[PDB]
RNA sequence: UAACCGCUGAAAGCAUCUAAGCGGGAAGCCCGCCCCAAGAUGAGGCCUCCCACGGCGUCAAGCCGGUAAGGACCCGGGAA
RNA sequence: CUCGAUGUCGGCUCGUCGCAUCCUGGGGCUGAAGAAGGUCCCAAGGGUUGGGCUGUUCGCCCAUUAAAGCGGCACGCGAG
RNA sequence: AGUGAGGGCGCGAGCGAUAACGUCCGCGUCCGAGCGCGGGAACAACCGAGACCGCCAGCUAAGGCCCCCAAGUCUGGGCUAAGUGGUAAAGGAUGUGGCGCCGCGAAGACAGCCAGGAGGUUGGCUUAGAAGCAGCCAUCCUUUAAAGAGUGCGUAAUAGC
C-alpha cells in the first residue's frame, strides 16, 4: 500500500519501470507512498539508452495493493506497485506508458494527460 | 438539546450518492421523572428515565419517588441541567430532527490491564540485539536526586477499560419517528445493545 | 528600538520621557524609539 | 499665583455633590474628579481650586482638577464636536444612521456605532468627522476610526485629525 | 494583559499615554471544551421511603426484634 | 561527603523543567513600496521528520520541512 | 602521660587570578577536648554566656516586643514608597526628597499668547543657486518691534515656515 524506501514500478520513459523512494512529497512526516500521492525517488532499475538516467525525480501515485478505497465506496486492488515520473511542475516524464482507467487517478487530477494517456486494457 | 438511549449496533448505510456508514440509537421516551426546579436545585434542570425492567422488581422508595409527578415502571434514569423540559414526557419522534450536528457519549467498553504496551501508546520496547524482555516493556521513571526518587503521574499499566466517556460532534444524519431509533455515523462511543446518551453543543464558529 | 541601557537621547531635541520606570525616549523620528526599560 | 483660576459662565449646574463634581450643561452631566483636598468654589462667575499644599502631588493634582473640570464647564456649555477628515483616494464614508460606512480595506464591511455623544458627520465625506460631547471619551472614538486604517507614511490614503502635515518617504529608488 | 498603540491631564502658566481616571492589544492567563471529584470531616443539594423500631439504672450515643425501609449472604449470568 | 564501595561512554525506552524561542505569534525599525528579508522587547503553546557513515552525542551529506532550537536533571535514566 | 597530622574567624605578608568552605606562615580568638545555653529560622568555630545540683522565685546579654511566639500594632522628629525590604557591579537617566547655591529689569517674570518677523543685508568661489535655510572664512553699518557674522523644514537659485 505504501513504504518509504522503495522498489516501486513505473512505466513512463523509465530508465527502468523502477525506482527506489525517499518518502513521500505531502505534509512533513511522510511514512506513506500512497495511492495518488506525489513523492520521491532515484532510479534502481537499468535502462537501455533513454534520456531518462539513474538520477532521481519525484511524481505521481499508481496503483498500490492494499485498498484503494474511494469516497463513492468504489472499490479496488491491483496486484502492482506503480506511478509516473515527474518533470518539475508534474508534468509527467514519458509520451506515454503501460497502464489504464480509474478514479483516484483522474481525481487526484493534476495529469489529465496521465488521464487520456493509459487507456485500454493494461 | 439532548436525547437518552439504548444504544444499539453501528452499521453501513448509504447519504446522497455515496455510501458511508452510521450507527443505531434507539429510545423509547424519557419523561419527567424529576425537576431541579432552580428554587430546588439552583442547577435548574431534568431527570429522566427511559425504558422498563420489569415491575414484580422495585424497591418502594423507588414506587414512590416516581409516585412524585407519578410516571411509569422502569429503571434507567440520569439527568441533565440547562435543559427544558416544554413537555412531561419526551420521546424523539421529532425531538430530534435529522440533518442536524449533535455531540454524544456513553460508557466505554471495559479494556484490561496492558502496559507500556497498551494504556498507552508506543507499543513498548524493541527486540533482538535484547531479549531478556523480547520486543515490549515498562519505559523509565525518574532518577537519581533529580527530584531524587520515582515520578507522580505519567501513563501506567492495567485496568483501563472500565470507565466512561464522550464524542464531540457527530451527525444526526436520519430519524425514524415509529421505533424511536435515529442513524447517526458515530464513534459507538463505549459498547453497542447498552447504554448512551446524546446533547447537541456547538457554537463553533467553522 | 530598545537597549537595557545606553540612551542619552539623539534627534537633536530627543525627548525624556518618564513611563512606568521605563526609561523611554520619545521623539518625532521612529529612529530614536528609546525603550530602555 | 497661578494653576488654579476658571470661570463657570451660563449659570451652568456648576455644583458638587457626592464628593463627585456634577457640571451640567447642554446636557453633558460630566462627572468631574474630585480629589478630596484640591477642593474648588464657583460665585458669582468665579470658579477656583484650591490648594491644601502645594508639594508635587498637589500642584499637578490642581493642574488637573482645574483644566479637566474646566473641560466639565466649557463641554456642558456647548457640546463636545470632535473635527476630523477623512481624506484617500481608497475610501468612502456616509453616516449609515448609527456606524462608520467607511471602505478601504478592499472588503469593506465597516458597520460601527456611535457610543453616545457621538453624531455622524459626513458633509464631504472627504470632510468628515465626529460630534462627541466628552472631550475624552471623544478624542478617543475620534482615535478608534482613525486608527482603524489612516497610517500611511510614503503613500497617503488614511483618515487624519486635523490631518497633521503626515510626513513622508519615498517608495523605490528615485 | 506582555511588548507595543492611544484618550483626557496637570506637576515641567507650550509640550507628555501619565501618579490621576479611560480605552486598544497578543495562538499566553481564568473561563467556555471534555475526565476525575466532599475522606473538599467545610456541603452533602434534591427526590422517595421505614418507622421515630423495640427492650434495658436518666443521661437508655448500650442490648435484643424491630422494617426485606433496604440490603448482604449463596446461586446464576455479564465486552465489568 | 565517598575507596566496608557512587556503574564512567554511545544508545535505547518513558522523559521532566528551562529560555538567552527555532516554527510558532505580538510587535515598534529599516537603508520598510509589495513581496520578501533582515534589527531588538514581549510571550513557552503545541510543535520542534527519514536515512547515510561514523560504537562516536558533534559532525559532514541525501530528501524534504512551517520549523527541522541551546540546555538543565551525576553530561536523567542497570534495582528498566 | 597524651597528642608528633586538624579545621574555622579576624588582622598581617605568600601564593592563587589579589578566585574557592584553596592551600603557607604569623598575633589574637576560636572549635575541638568543655565549649553542652541565647542565639541569628533552623547552622562545630558570627554578637551575647560558662551550665556542681534545685525553684510551678526576680534583674539582665545579645538580640527582641502586629501575629504565628514572652514582650509598646511606644512617643518624637524625618526621608523612600519601588514593595528596596526580601543580596550585585559598569553604568544610565526634565526618580523622591535635601542642600549649600544660580534667573526675578514690578525699567511685573518663564511653557502657554498676538503680530512684525525690518531696509545695505543680494559674492567670496558657486552664481545651475545662497540673494541667512548648498562647501573654504567672513564677525561690519546704518536701522528699531532690536537689530540673528540669519540655530533650524529645503530645492533651482530663490520663494514660504
Amino acid at each position: 500500500m505504501i513504504q518509504p524506501q522503495t522498489y516501486l514500478e513505473v512505466a513512463d520513459n523509465t530508465g527502468a519501470r523502477k525506482i527506489m523512494c525517499i518518502r513521500v512529497l505531502k505534509g512533513s512526516n511522510a511514512k506513506y507512498a500512497t495511492v495518488g500521492d506525489v513523492i520521491v525517488a532515484s532510479v534502481k532499475e537499468a535502462i537501455p539508452r533513454g534520456a531518462v538516467k539513474e538520477g532521481d525525480v519525484v511524481k505521481a501515485v499508481v496503483v498500490r495493493t492494499k485498498k484503494e478505497v474511494k469516497r463513492p465506496d468504489g472499490s479496488a486492488i491491483r496486484f502492482d506497485d506503480n506511478a509516473a515520473v515527474i518533470i518539475n511542475n508534474q508534468l509527467e516524464p514519458r509520451g506515454t506508458r503501460v497502464f489504464g482507467p480509474v478514479a483516484r487517478e483522474l481525481r487526484e487530477k493534476g495529469f489529465m494527460k496521465i488521464v487520456s494517456l493509459a487507456p485500454e486494457v493494461l | 438539546m439532548k436525547g437518552i438511549l439504548g444504544v444499539k449496533v453501528g452499521m453501513t448505510r448509504i447519504f446522497r450518492d455515496d455510501r458511508a456508514v452510521p450507527v443505531t440509537v434507539i429510545l423509547a421516551g424519557p419523561c419527567p421523572v424529576v425537576q431541579r426546579r432552580t428554587p430546588e436545585k439552583d442547577g435548574y434542570t431534568a431527570v429522566q428515565l427511559g425504558f422498563l425492567p420489569q415491575n414484580p422488581k422495585r424497591v418502594n422508595r423507588p414506587l414512590k419517588g416516581h409516585f412524585a409527578k407519578a410516571g411509569v415502571e422502569p429503571v434507567r434514569i440520569l439527568r441533565e441541567i440547562r435543559d427544558f423540559n416544554p413537555e412531561g414526557d419526551t420521546v424523539t419522534v421529532e425531538i430530534f430532527k435529522p440533518g442536524e450536528r449533535v455531540d454524544v457519549t456513553g460508557t466505554s467498553k471495559g479494556r484490561g490491564f496492558a502496559g507500556v504496551m497498551k494504556r498507552w501508546n508506543f507499543a513498548g520496547g524493541p527486540d533482538s540485539h535484547g531479549a531478556h524482555k523480547i520486543h515490549r516493556h515498562p519505559g523509565s521513571i525518574g532518577n537519581r536526586k533529580t527530584p531524587g526518587r520515582v515520578y507522580k503521574g505519567k501513563k501506567m499499566a492495567g485496568h483501563y477499560g472500565a470507565e466512561r466517556v464522550t464524542v464531540m460532534n457527530l451527525e444526526v444524519v436520519d430519524v425514524i419517528p415509529e421505533e424511536n431509533l435515529l442513524l447517526v455515523k458515530g464513534a459507538v462511543p463505549g459498547p453497542n445493545g447498552g447504554l448512551v446518551i446524546v446533547r447537541e453543543t456547538k457554537k463553533a464558529a467553522k | 528600538m530598545k537597549v537595557r541601557a545606553s540612551v542619552k537621547r539623539i534627534c537633536d531635541k530627543c525627548k525624556v520621557i518618564r513611563r512606568h520606570g521605563r526609561v523611554y525616549v520619545i521623539c518625532e523620528n521612529p529612529k530614536h524609539k528609546q525603550r530602555q526599560g | 499665583i497661578g494653576r488654579l483660576p476658571i470661570p463657570v459662565p451660563k449659570g451652568v449646574s456648576v455644583e458638587v455633590a457626592p464628593g463627585r463634581v456634577k457640571v451640567k450643561g447642554p446636557k453633558g452631566e460630566l462627572e468631574v474628579p474630585v480629589s478630596p483636598e484640591m477642593r474648588v468654589v464657583v460665585e458669582e462667575g468665579v470658579v477656583r481650586v484650591e490648594r491644601p499644599s502645594d508639594e508635587r502631588r498637589h500642584k499637578s493634582l490642581h493642574g488637573l482638577t482645574r483644566t479637566l473640570i474646566a473641560n466639565a464647564v466649557k463641554g456642558v456649555s456647548e457640546g463636545y464636536s470632535k473635527e476630523l477628515l477623512i481624506k484617500g483616494i481608497g475610501y468612502r464614508a456616509r453616516l449609515v444612521g448609527r456606524a462608520l460606512e467607511l471602505t478601504v480595506g478592499f472588503s469593506h464591511p465597516v458597520v460601527v456605532e456611535p457610543p453616545e455623544g457621538i453624531t455622524f458627520e459626513v458633509p464631504e465625506p472627504t470632510r468628515v468627522r465626529v460630534s462627541g460631547i466628552d472631550k475624552q471619551k471623544v478624542g478617543q472614538v475620534a482615535a478608534n476610526i482613525r486608527a482603524i486604517r489612516k497610517p500611511s507614511a510614503y503613500h497617503e490614503k488614511g483618515i487624519y485629525y486635523a490631518g497633521e502635515p503626515v510626513r513622508l518617504k519615498p517608495g523605490k529608488a528615485g
